[PDB]
Formats: structure tokens, sequence, C-alpha cells
């Protein structure tokens, strides 16, 4: 066993029920992304207050403003920072655990110098 | 006339005076139960329907608490989950390890709701052991293994209200309370088999099957 | 497969979208 | 290896017809039928294993809550006919009565780990 | 060892930054190809791009030749039957970039009689996979040399 | 432990007849009058006690007779007679010793009293003597916790006990007149401190009529 | 799929297993809605019968109704 | 201001010790039944407003303000309900330590009867039912004699005291149950059923006894009331702190030198009640271990708190306890506090009605664990386990008996934990090691029983 | 699983031939031996399956003494 799971007093199952705390699958159609573009996000809001912003969202929930329209209408500071990077470059295919390779040569290698197979750490 | 209320953020509407569990069923919200049945009277003894209402300090029974206008219910939060865990702990305190030899296995509400709303392991290890209860003979149709009774009172309510068989009752007091005929009597009615289906445990079972 | 569970096994999951990709709630007033 | 139905030291048979081995078996090799015995006990009237379906995985031996179905260490039971590999209740009980000592060695070594 | 200590941790918490990164990446792809990308979806280091059959060859060319998205290895092509949908079969593609060490998924739809474009023109490895999808599900890949 | 199952015996089974005497039937009708006419089942408790006093224990025949009188099913009466512990559903002795063992009477010496009674009668709680004279039962608090330790013999409270006094109390209840209830040997009257009253020391009370309001 | 009588189940004479000739006796498709099922059935050319579902009827349920006042003779004595 | 000097000029329950007899003529001298006709003719609202002005609170254990709960029976439009309206008196006295209502009903019955009449007038009641313990046989006989005196004197029944208010008074005898003191189980026992408590909603003021309006009050709460109406409310408010008004009957019991029932003003200090109205503690003050100030349904107090604590509702709640039935049970250092708490556990096991799951199973579990903690056949983490067990009961119940069964173990674990750890060390040294549940290495099921270790509490 | 907690090298070859694949596989033999050494030296203590009995079977001595354990065994195996 292990301690915090075998404990008999301060160990409710709902605090360690990781199966039922599973992450949802997020889905983004084109409507939901022009909302993030025309309006903003919860991190960078660009939406009016009250019912005005409510029906501003509703104008996107239905086909009011399109995705291409929102891209054309988008400023430099929106694209360069929320679509492309701050430097204007596109984002690369992300890596969860980046692996930087190193080549082992000489005496600590598997095969000597002549052979056509190398050693990568 | 219908009213309006909120359950887990969802707004739903049912007639006034209705029970909260009915609102949760209309809203598609699943609430546990052992002693509530749509066709039997409301008993509030299992204490498994507990939910959180902003009005009330303590968690209240969905089966019995009336529906009111503007009430806000949560069936999700930590108090409710802990309550369900605690109630199943107590429910399975004295329950017998009869699951292989029990004919309700695979279609038991106790099993499924322990897996869903309860603990993974028990903390009952007392050397004095569990309670025991003797088996009753109520006829050739209903077989009794009454160590498995969880004291829901569905059988009694059915027999006394829907069937007109007042011979079944609740004798004793406390942990030694026993469902049955206080003396050896038969459950004489032409509707007795629905007791087998109403019991969410295998305390009352089909004898030829 | 007739012995499939009659009770819902796993609830809704956990929202793990970042705040940059949740639509903005407008301020109340 | 070869399958066996065990008994208690009473001589009574351990199996209680719970049908968990029938349910977990990936190959559907187990076939069971049961009813109420004359003395009121939950016991099997039919217990069959098609060895020609079985994959020898041990899921039945893991599932049993009474240590009734087990797998012996035997592999030397090849036959000339396939009708001899459709083991029934009497075959399995005789096999347990035959292999109980080997099964007891194995259990005394293995049960803490399962 | 007297007591074994193992902390309680959610396995999904390890993914959050990468999830945000994949979201941004998918946003870029959607903004670069708004004619083709119907949607995207993200779950635990897995990005799926949601397109139509007409959009297979363009999007795959983009995912093969663009410098930031160098998905050069075909991993798998599969189909999934959802008989409740009007377009019952969902044709799934799995791609790997050994350059950037990243995986992507692309999904289209099909019927028993409506075909999908073959990506053998781009990935020779797709031949046998598309054949298997036909054999198991009946999805016809138009452009395939020997189906 | 509470017994919740009945097994028929030759002296406790529904074939045995039971009937209130005319005195007890008059009293029972007076008791039924104390509730609304349609809710006569409310009298199930007092009438069952009337039966338990006529015949020395609540037998199944008593329950069934009460059920016949009040037009209620017998099981509703069985539930009452099993719930409430003063209904003795086994036959009893002449004298029912009820000794409290709750915490006050324990702090003040109930266990000495229990030892004394068990040694004198050679009996354990829940059992009866050979004489059909003493039935012993350890009970919860009987509402005499200031005059502790305590006991009760067939409805009367003997209080502020000692092992000596309990032994000779049992002696004289075994044969001859039994003392009057209350504290043992009049070392106290009632709830007064045993040194003496410290509060209510006059010989004429204050009439509240002398201290009314300005109104009324 | 509905049963065909001659091919559904029969006992084997060797060891007593239940043999079948019907190759659709364990198949069960699951759909999201009635209409999708009907569309799929018609596309595959299957004749079908739609068994509509019977839902419980709503009725108000009060805990207080277990303890209401009886002006006349008690209809029945309630346990709990 | 400092409290605890109640003069006999200010004592409601004269005849608490049987110096001026109980029959009607004596009570007439005492002022009972003096001007009750004109009090009845003042009306509902004046009586309720005077009982509110008095600050009278519940004497049964829950200190809810009276008058308010008497006013719940008089909403707008009660006349069109068209049926009887009942008052119920909670003369049940199951609260281990509590003796006060006995000494009200055997030594001042006419105060109780007049209180029934006046509270029924206030709540517009047609009859009063008094629910007395079956073990209180002779006290019930006294109160029945007094009710008969009042019926023959024209003071109750048709045109009570010469007014136009009809009112009857009946005695019901409960044949043994501590749960029947609960508000709704009382009602169900009066209705001819097993005394299993009901849920709330419905509330007894709407749907109570026989489906009619009902209000359950303590004997003391009604017995005092005529004196508060006659003497003037503000008088009753002259005692105690701001929200803890009045006098209170205190039964002091246990390991005190002269166990007594006294009547002192509220917010009296506990040390003063023990030293001045009793003999002090048996063996000296610092020989005190703990005091239980409100009966078994209240957690124990350690010595550090009892030196400057006032006997009220508010303060005793401020120290995580309560003023219940004002029964002070004193414990010495020579005693085993664990035995006290495990006996209260056994009490709540015997007295559980057996209806709802947590009390049903948890009282048994708590007793099984406390039987082992008495002997030390446990572990140190099982104390925290037991605390969680009490929390599995403390809010998931129909009635408050589960809370009353959870609270004393909490008090013990809060104030007397090293005693438990010492007992467990003593067991580990004198007998042998132990596992979760009281199991030992040699403990086995041999021939239908556990043989290799002690089994606490089993007597059957 | 644990390859982030054990040291091994990866063989990579030029020329894409079968000789290079053979040399790669022999280097992989030797690196697997390295990993096996490290795992035999650094094998930790504790459980070998998740301690959530809603996903994994409980132990038998709990399945034969605890009610929740037996319920979970039954459901996981049926
Ligand atoms: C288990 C339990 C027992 C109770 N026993 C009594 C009792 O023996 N006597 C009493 O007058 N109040 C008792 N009460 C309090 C209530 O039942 C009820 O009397 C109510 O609090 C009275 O309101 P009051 O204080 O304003 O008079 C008890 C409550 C519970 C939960
Ligand atoms: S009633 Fe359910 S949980 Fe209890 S033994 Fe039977 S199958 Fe198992
Ligand atoms: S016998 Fe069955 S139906 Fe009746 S109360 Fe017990 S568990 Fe419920
Ligand atoms: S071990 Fe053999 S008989 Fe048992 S489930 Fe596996 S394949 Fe079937
Ligand atoms: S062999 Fe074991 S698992 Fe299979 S039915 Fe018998 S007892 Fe159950
Ligand atoms: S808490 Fe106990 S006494 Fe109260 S209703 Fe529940 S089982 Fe009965
Ligand atoms: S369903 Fe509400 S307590 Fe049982
Ligand atoms: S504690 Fe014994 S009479 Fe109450």
């Amino acid at each position: 066993s292990s301690y915090p799971t075998n404990d008999i007093a301060e160990n409710p199952y709902w605090k360690r029920d990781h199966r039922r705390a599973y992450p949802q699958t997020a889905f983004f159609d084109q409507k939901t992304v022009t909302g993030l573009l025309e309006l903003g996000s919860e991190a960078t809001p660009r939406i009016a207050d009250g019912e005005a912003g409510t029906k501003a969202l509703a104008n996107i929930a239905n086909g009011g403003v399109s995705f291409t329209q929102a891209l054309g209408k988008s400023s430099k500071d929106v694209i360069y920072g929320e679509v492309l990077t701050v430097n204007g470059l596109p984002p690369v295919a992300p890596t969860l655990a980046p692996k930087q390779w190193k080549i082992i040569e000489g005496e600590a290698a598997i095969y000597p110098k002549g052979y056509p197979c190398r050693t990568f750490h | 006339a219908e009213i309006e209320l909120t359950i887990d953020g969802h707004k739903v509407s049912i007639e006034a005076g209705s029970a909260l569990i009915q609102a949760c069923e209309k809203a598609g919200v699943t609430v546990p139960r052992y002693c509530y049945h749509d066709k039997l009277a409301i008993a509030g003894n299992c204490r498994m329907c507990l939910v959180d209402v902003e009005r009330a300090p303590k968690p209240v029974a969905s089966c019995a608490y009336p529906v009111a206008p503007g009430m806000v219910v949560r069936t999700d939060t930590e108090r409710v989950k802990q309550a369900r865990e605690n109630v199943m702990e107590m429910m399975l305190q004295n329950h017998p390890l009869d699951c292989p030899v029990c004919d309700q296995g695979g279609e038991c509400d106790l099993q499924d709701q322990s897996m869903r709303y309860g603990r993974d392991r028990g903390r009952f290890t007392e050397i004095t052991g569990k309670r025991s209860t003797e088996d009753k003979n109520i006829g050739p149709l209903v077989k009794t293994s009454m160590n498995r009774c969880i004291h829901c009172t569905r059988c009694v309510r059915f027999a006394n209200d829907i069937a007109g068989a007042p011979e079944l009752g609740s004798s004793g007091r406390g942990n030694d309370m026993q469902i049955g005929t206080y003396l050896e009597k038969n459950l004489n009615t032409e509707l007795s088999g629905n007791v087998i289906d109403l019991c969410p445990v295998g305390a009352l079972t089909n004898k030829p099957y | 497969s007739a012995g499939s569970t009659a009770w819902e096994p796993v609830g809704p999951g956990r929202d793990d979208r970042p705040d940059s990709f949740k639509l903005p709630t407008p301020k109340p007033e | 290896g070869e399958h066996a139905l065990r008994r208690y030291p009473s001589g009574e048979e351990r199996c209680i017809a719970c049908k968990l081995c029938e349910a977990i078996c990936p190959a559907l090799a187990i076939t069971i039928d049961a009813e109420e015995r004359i003395d009121g006990s939950r016991r099997t009237t039919k217990y069959d294993i098609d060895m020609t379906k079985c994959i020898y995985c041990g899921y039945c031996q893991e599932s049993c809550p009474v240590d009734a179905i087990v797998e012996t260490p035997n592999v030397e039971y090849a036959t000339e006919t396939r009708e001899e590999l459709l083991y029934n209740k009497e075959k399995l009980l005789a096999n347990g009565d035959k292999w109980e000592l080997e099964l007891q060695y194995a259990l005394d070594a293995d049960a803490p780990y399962r | 060892v007297d007591e074994v200590y193992e902390p309680i941790v959610n396995p999904a918490d390890r993914y959050l930054q990468h999830v945000s990164d994949l979201h941004q990446y998918a946003k870029y792809i959607m903004a670069a190809l708004p004619k083709y990308i119907q949607g995207f979806s993200v779950w635990k280091d897995e990005l799926t791009l949601h397109v139509a059959p007409s959009a297979v060859i363009p999007v795959t060319t983009f995912l093969r030749d663009n410098t930031s998205t160098q998905y050069k290895s075909i991993i798998d092509i599969t189909a999934v039957d959802y008989p409740s949908r009007e377009n019952r079969f969902e044709v799934v593609y799995n791609f790997l970039s050994v350059r950037h060490n990243s995986r992507i998924r692309l999904k289209t739809y099909a019927t028993e009689v409506t075909p999908v474009p073959s990506i053998t023109c781009l990935y020779e490895g797709a031949n046998w996979f598309e054949r298997e999808a036909y054999d198991m599900y009946g999805v016809f890949f138009e452009g395939h040399p020997d189906l | 432990h509470i017994v919740s199952v009945h097994r028929n015996t030759e002296n406790n089974n529904p074939s045995i007849p039971f009937e209130f005497s005319p005195e007890n039937m008059k009293r029972a009708e007076e008791v039924i009058a104390k509730y609304p006419p349609q809710y006569k089942k409310a009298a199930v408790m007092p009438l069952l006690d009337i039966g338990q006093r006529q015949l020395g224990y609540t037998s199944i025949s008593v329950m069934n007779y009460v059920a016949k009188l009040l037009e209620m099913p017998p099981m509703r009466v069985y539930e009452v007679a099993t719930f409430y512990t003063m209904y003795n559903r086994t036959p009893m002795g002449r004298y029912h010793l009820q000794i409290c063992t709750t915490t006050p009477c324990q702090l003040c010496g109930s266990d000495g009293i229990m030892e004394a009674v068990q040694n004198t009668l050679n009996i354990k709680p829940g059992e009866t003597t050979k004489d059909n004279l003493f039935t012993l039962s350890e009970v919860e608090c009987l509402g005499a916790c200031v005059n502790a330790p305590m006991m009760a013999i067939n409805d009367d409270y003997y209080e502020d006990l000692t092992p000596e006094g309990t032994v000779k109390l049992l002696e004289d209840c075994k044969a001859g007149k039994m003392p009057t209830p209350g504290p043992e040997n009049h070392v106290r009257r009632d709830c007064e401190p045993a040194s003496g009253q410290k509060v209510l020391l006059s010989k004429e009370p204050h009439n509240v009529a002398d201290f009314l309001q300005e109104g009324i | 799929w509905d049963i065909v009588d001659v091919a559904n189940r029969w006992e084997n004479d060797l060891i007593g297993w239940q043999s079948s000739g019907d190759y659709m006796q364990a198949t069960q498709m699951k759909f999201t809605s009635k209409e999708s099922a009907i569309k799929f059935a018609n596309k595959q050319g299957w004749d079908f019968y739609i068994q509509e579902p019977h839902h419980r009827k709503f009725r108000v349920k009060q805990y207080a109704n277990n303890f209401v006042h009886s002006y006349g003779k008690l209809k029945h004595i309630r346990t709990k | 201001r400092q409290y605890g000097g109640l003069k006999d000029q200010d004592r409601i329950f004269q005849n608490l010790y049987d110096n001026y007899g109980w029959d009607l003529a004596s009570a007439r001298k005492q002022g009972d039944w003096y001007k009750t006709k004109e009090l009845i003719l003042k009306g509902d609202t004046w009586i309720i407003d005077e009982i509110k002005k008095s600050g009278l609170r519940g004497r049964g254990g829950a200190g809810f303000p009276s008058g308010l709960k008497w006013s719940f029976m008089n909403p707008p439009g009660w006349e069109k309900n068209e049926g009887p309206r009942y008052l119920v008196v909670n003369a049940d006295e199951g609260e281990p330590g509590t003796c006060k209502d006995r000494e009200i009903m055997r030594k001042d019955p006419h105060k109780l009867v007049e209180g029934c009449l006046l509270a029924g007038r206030a709540m517009n009641a047609t009859a009063a039912y008094i629910y007395i313990r079956g073990e209180f046989y002779n006290e019930a006989a006294v109160l029945q004699t007094a009710i008969n005196e009042a019926y023959a004197a024209g003071l109750i029944g048709k045109d009570a005291c010469g007014s136009g208010y009809d009112f009857d008074v009946y005695i019901h005898r409960g044949m043994g149950a501590y749960v029947c003191g609960e508000e709704t189980s009382l009602i169900e026992s009066l209705e001819g059923k097993a005394g299993k408590p009901r849920l709330k909603p419905p509330f007894p003021a709407g749907v109570g006894l026989f489906g009619r309006p009902s209000t359950v009050t303590n004997v003391e709460t009604v017995a005092v009331a005529p004196t508060i109406l006659r003497r003037g409310g503000d008088w009753f408010a002259s005692f105690g702190r701001e929200r803890n008004s009045g006098t209170k009957l205190f039964c002091i019991s246990g390991n005190v030198n002269e166990p007594c029932t006294v009547e002192e003003e509220m917010s009296i200090p506990l040390r003063e009640l023990l030293e001045k109205h009793c003999g002090g503690i048996k063996g000296g003050w610092d020989n005190l271990l703990g005091v239980i100030p409100g009966g078994c349904s209240v957690p124990i107090l350690p010595k550090n708190i009892c030196e400057d604590v006032l006997m009220d509702f508010d303060a005793l709640k401020d120290v995580q306890s309560g003023l219940g039935t004002a029964a002070v049970i004193v414990i010495n250092k020579q005693q085993d506090v664990i035995r006290a708490i495990q006996r209260f556990a056994a009490f709540y096991k015997h007295e559980s009605c057996g209806q709802c799951t947590p009390c049903r199973e948890g009282t048994t579990w708590l007793l099984k664990a406390m039987d082992r903690f008495r002997t030390g056949q446990a572990k140190e983490r099982e104390i925290d386990m037991l605390y969680e067990l009490t929390k599995d009961i403390e809010g998931h119940t129909i009635c408050a008996l589960g809370d009353a069964a959870a609270w004393p173990i909490q008090g013990l674990i809060r104030n007397f934990r090293p005693e438990m750890e010492t007992r467990m060390k003593k067991f580990h040294d004198e007998v042998g090691a132990v596992s979760v549940g009281g199991w030992m290495k040699d403990a086995r099921v041999e021939k239908g029983k556990v043989v290799g270790a002690p089994l606490p509490g089993v007597h059957h | 699983d644990a390859y982030d907690k054990v040291d091994f090298d990866v063989p990579v070859g030029m020329n894409g031939d079968c000789y290079d694949r053979y040399l790669i596989r022999m280097a992989e033999f030797r690196q697997s031996l390295r990993i096996i050494e490290q795992c035999c030296n650094d094998m930790p203590a504790g459980a070998v399956k998740v301690e959530d009995f809603k996903i994994n079977s409980p132990p038998r001595n709990l399945m034969k003494e605890d009610m929740e354990a037996l319920i979970h065994h039954f459901l996981l195996y049926t």
C-alpha cells in the first residue's frame, strides 16, 4: 500500500477519484473561434457589458459575422499574439517533453569508429 | 400550477408541492435512492437522496423536501459526495458478503451505487463482527435472506397501501429492528411478487428461480 | 452486454480548456 | 494448466454457482447451470469447460471467491479424440480430487500474492 | 522500507500547458485554412482536425510540406462506423512529425457509396491502410492504384 | 438486545383466550374516550398496559384482543408492543428489579448494587429466579439521577441506595412488608441536598397575587 | 432481430450446449434516436416494427399526505 | 453584572421540596389559578407578546424562543382549517442526568395544568395531551388527581374558570422510549404507532397530532408561563443575560458531595452552582475531571473551562457545548471518563428508534469502538476514524438523536485524547499488539467464534 | 512508464541497409541489458496496481472480509 490512500481517517475517495475528474474533450467549430476573435477571451476580454455583450455573443452564435470577416477585421495586435506569435511567426507543432539529443563518440560508444552505427544519448 | 427552480444551474418547472427528486428527474439530474419509489409513499429513511439547498444549512432529503419557487439545488459539491460516501459506509457496515450467493447480483442497486457514489474500500474491521438476522418463512413464493435487509420499508409500504396485506411490518427497535411477520405468517396476496422487484437488495427473492 | 450498468458510471469530466479559449462572460453591468 | 474443481476438507464442493468465471471468460469456454439443491444449497448441476475454446489465462481462478475453479500445473493430458476435451463437472471434480496436493502447494505459495 | 509514500496527483494536470499550446496551434491552422478546417478538438496531448472529404488533399499537403507542421510519417488510416450519423463512416488519419516530435489527427466522413480522396499521392504508406479500411468497412478511396 | 420474533408456546399462543375483566373494560372505554372517535387506535398503548397489568405480561393474545377492540390489524399492535420496552413479552416474576447503570448512577455506585443483587439472588440481568419472585434487568436512566444510585421494583422507585440496604430490601420484599418508596432510610426527602435545604426555608409561601403587574 | 423458430436454439446431444442457426441472434445495434434507426433500416432494406416507449406518469408526491387528517373512519392504518 | 443570587421572592417553583403541599388549596395560597379568567380574556396576542417580552426560551434542550413557536400556530386564517387544535406537553424525561420535570409534575402539578390552559388559549387549542414516562407511574397519578381537582372545580373543560374557552386536559403514558421525547415521535406515539420520528417538513404546527395543528412544549416551559403572565414578563427578563432570560431548574448529579435539584437564575457561573447549591466537588475542586452541563446529549467540558463559564445557552455554545436540560453531571479524577462516554454510546444504541441508516448502524459501530478504547484494544489513528464516524451521523439524520450520539465522543476526543492513548499503550504492554478493529496476530475464526483475542462488550 | 528514470542510449545508423539494422538490434540487446540492471538495482516498494478498487481488483483477503471489496470484485469481474 501507500500512505495517503491506505489511511483510515482523512482519506475521502472523492478527493482521489481521478477517473471522474477526467478532462473533457474541447470542440471548436468556426463559430466559437470567431467569437474568440471578434470578441476576446476570459483572459483578454474585448466584449461590452450587460445585455449588449450578451446579444453581441448571440450575433455570433447565429451566423451574423463570419470567420473570414473577423480575420479581416482583426487588428495587428490581435493576430500577432492570439493567432500568430508576438514576433509574427507561426507556432510550431508543440512537444510535450522536448528531447535534445547528444551523440556519444569514441570510447564510451557502443561500436568503434569504423562501424556504420552511432550512439545517441 | 407550475413553479420555476434551479438544479445544478438548469432551470426546470414542475407543479408546486412536488418533491425535489421529481424535479431532478425532470431535469435529467440523477439522484441516488433506496427507499423512494414513484408508486409508494415517501419514506425518508435511507438518507441517500441528500442534496444541498441554499436555504437550508444541513443537507436535505430530496425525497421529502417540497419544491419551492426560487430554490437553488446542488447535487455535485463536496458535502453531497461525502454524505453519500458516509451513508454507504453505514449501509454496508452490517451487510453480508453474500454477493456470490445472492440472486440480486448484477441487478443490485446497492452494488451499483456503492461503485458510483461510495468508497472503494471499507473501514469496518471490528472483531465482534456484523449483525445477524434470522430468515423468515412468508410463503412458498418469496424466499428470505434477511441479513441483506437495509430497512428501506418498500415491502411494508407496498403490502399495506397498494395490496391491502397488513401482516408485514417493522418489529423491534434499533439495530435489532426486523422486517417481517412477528409470528410465522404468510404474505397472502395475489400481488406478493412485486415485493421481490421492489426490494433493491436480495432480502426478498423468487423461490422457484 | 445485457449486464451493462443501469447507473451512469462516470459523470461529466473536468473543464481543462485554458481561459484564452473560453468565450468571455460579459460583465453583469 | 489443466482445470479442476476443488472441495472443502468437509468434502463439500466449494463452487456456489455465482457465474463469475462464466462471465469473465474471454473465450466463453465455461457453461454453467444451477438450481436449489435438496438440502437448500446453491450448487451447480452443470459445469462444463471446452478446453478447445479455453486460452488458459487464469481469469476464472482470479474471479472465484471460494477457490473452487483452479488451474493445476499439469500439461500432460493430450487426447486422441476432441470429445474427451469437453470436460464436465464430474471430470473436473475428479481432477481436483486427483491434484489437491499439488494445488495445496501452489496455493500455499501463491495466495498471498493474489 | 517501513511506509511507502506515493502522492495523490491527477494525471491530466501534467498536460495543461501543452493543451494550451495545441489550442493555439490549432487556431493558427484554422486561421490559415478557413476554407477547409470545420473544427478542431483537443484532449490530453491529442489534437484532431475536423474537415470534409473535399478538403483531404489540400490539408494533408499543408501538413506535409509546411515548415511549422512537418508531419511526414503516416501512422494509421482507419474508419469508424457511427450508424446514427447520416454519413456513417468517419475516416481517421494519424500523422507524426519526427522533426518537431508531434502527432496530429485528421478526420473526414464517408458513406457506403460516397468515396474519399486517396492520399497515396502524398504518403505511399497509405496504400495498405486504405485497402484495409475498404476491406473492413467498405470505404472507397478514389485515386487508389490497387484497391 | 431486543427480541423481535415470536415462537408459539403452550402458554403463549393465539389459541389462549383473553378478555378484559368488567372493571378493566370500563377503564378501557374511559381510555378510548380520551381520543377522537375515529382515532381509537391511539389507545393501543394504554390498553396494552391494562392487559399487561391484568395478566402479568403482554402475550400475543393480549395484542390480538386489543387489535380486535380497536379495529386495527394485529401487526400494527405487534409493532407497538415490540417498540416500547415496558411491554414485557415474556412471563415475569412477582417483582421486576430495574437497576439503572447509566453514568450518574455508575459514578455514585450502581455496580455495587448490581453485584449485591446478583450475589443475593444468584441471577444475571434478563433472567428469573427459581421462586418466580425476582426478574432482573439493567435499564437506562429512569429519571431519578439526583437520588442516585437507584432502582425500581414493580413501578416504585427506591433511591440513594447502598449494597447493604438493597440486600435487606430484597430480603423484606422476599417475605413480609416492603418499605415505602423514596430515598433509602430517609437520609433525604426528595431532591433536597442531604445536608438540608439551602433555599426554600419559610413556613408560608409568597402569593403571586401580591406581586402582579400594574395591568390585569 | 426477431426470432425464427427452426433456427433459434436447440440442445446438443453430446454435452448439452444450446446450438443456434440464426446468425443475428446476439446482434444489437444501438442508435441515438428513432429516426436514425428507421433511416438505417430502410437503407438496408429491413422491415421493422416500432415499439414506442411507455413512460411513467407524473403525479405530485407529498410526505405530508402520509399524515393528513381523517374526518371519518380511517381508510387504512399506515405503518410508515 | 454577576448572577446566581436568586431569592425566594423570585423563585417560581416553590414547593420544589415538598414543604407546602401540592393539592389545589395549597396552590391557591401560592397564587395558582388566581386571575386566569381575565388572563384568558386578554386574548391570544397579549399572551404571546408577553411570552416574547419575557425572552422565555425552550427548556427541553433546544433553546428556541417560546412565543414565536407558539405564534407559528396562529397564522392569518387558521379559523378556516375547521378542526381540533392540540397542545402537547413533553413530560418525557429521557435525558440521562435530567430529573427536573419529575419534580415539577409530582410537587407542583397545578402550575402545569394552568400552563396547559394558558398556552392553549395562546395557541387557540381545544385540548392538551401530557406525555409522561411510563416509569413515572406515581407522578402521573398525582397529576391525574390534580387534573381531576381542576375538572371538578370548573377550571378546565367546558367554560374553563368561568370564561368562554373550552379546554380539556388528558394524560398519555409512554411505555419506554427516549426517542419519544422528540417532537414528532411524541406525536406518532400519541397516534398509536411506533414512536419513529417524522421528517420536517411537515411542521407540527401545520400537520401534527391526528393531522391537526400541534405544538410540543416542555413541562417547565408551560408551568412557568402563568407566573410570567401574572408577574409581568419584564420581571422574568430581569434575570440572566440579554438573550438568556429567566430562572432555570438545575439537577446536579454524579460526583458532587450533596446531589441536588435547585432553581437558580440563568447565566449563573458553574463553579458557583456547584459550590453554593451543592457540596462542591467530592475531593476538592482540582479533583475535578470534567462536567457535562446539559445531559448526555452535550459534550463534556474540561476543568480549564468550568472555572469561569456561565450556565447559559450562548456561552456554553461559545465553548462548543450546550445548555440542554440543565443537568450537570460531575466527574472526578478517580473515575474513568471513557466508561462514561461508552455508556452514553450504549444508551444511544439502546434508544435508537431504528428508522434511518446512520443512527441504526453508527450507534452500534460507535459502541463497538468505544468498548475497545475502554480496554485499549485499538490504534491511535482509530480515534480520528471514530471522529469521522461521528461526522457520518452528525447531519444525515431525521431527528437529533444522531447528533446527540455523535457529540459526546467528539467532546472526549477533543479534551481527553491522551487518556485514550495511555489506555492503548497499557494494552500494548500488558496483553499484546493489536491491529485495526481490535484484531491480534493469533486471532482466528476456529469453530464458529473468534478465539485468539478478547471480544469487548459481548454479553448477549 | 519509467524510461525517464533509467539511462539508455539509442543506436542510429547510416546507409539504411540490413547490416545497420542488425547492428542496431544488437546495440538494443545491450541497452536492454543495461536497463534490466538498473531496474533490478532500483526496484521500489509499494503496490503494483492502482489502489482504486473501482478499476482494479482488490486483494483476496479484503474481498473475503470487506463488503465494498467484494462488491467491487463482483462488478469488475462481471
Ligand atoms: C432524542 C430527543 C429527546 C428529547 N427529549 C426531550 C424530553 O425528554 N423532554 C422534553 O420536554 N424535551 C425533549 N426533547 C426536545 C424536543 O423533543 C421538544 O421537547 C422541543 O424541543 C420542546 O420545545 P420547547 O423547549 O420550547 O419546550 C428531545 C429531543 C430529542 C431529539
Ligand atoms: S443484496 Fe446486492 S450487495 Fe447485498 S449481497 Fe446481494 S448482490 Fe451483494
Ligand atoms: S425486506 Fe427488502 S424491501 Fe423490505 S425493507 Fe428490507 S431491504 Fe427493503
Ligand atoms: S483460464 Fe481457461 S477456462 Fe478460465 S476463463 Fe481463461 S480460457 Fe476460460
Ligand atoms: S467455479 Fe467459482 S467463480 Fe465459477 S461459479 Fe463456481 S464459485 Fe463461482
Ligand atoms: S437518528 Fe436514530 S432515533 Fe432518530 S430517526 Fe434516525 S434511527 Fe430513529
Ligand atoms: S430516497 Fe430520500 S432518504 Fe431514501
Ligand atoms: S442515571 Fe440512573 S436514574 Fe438516571
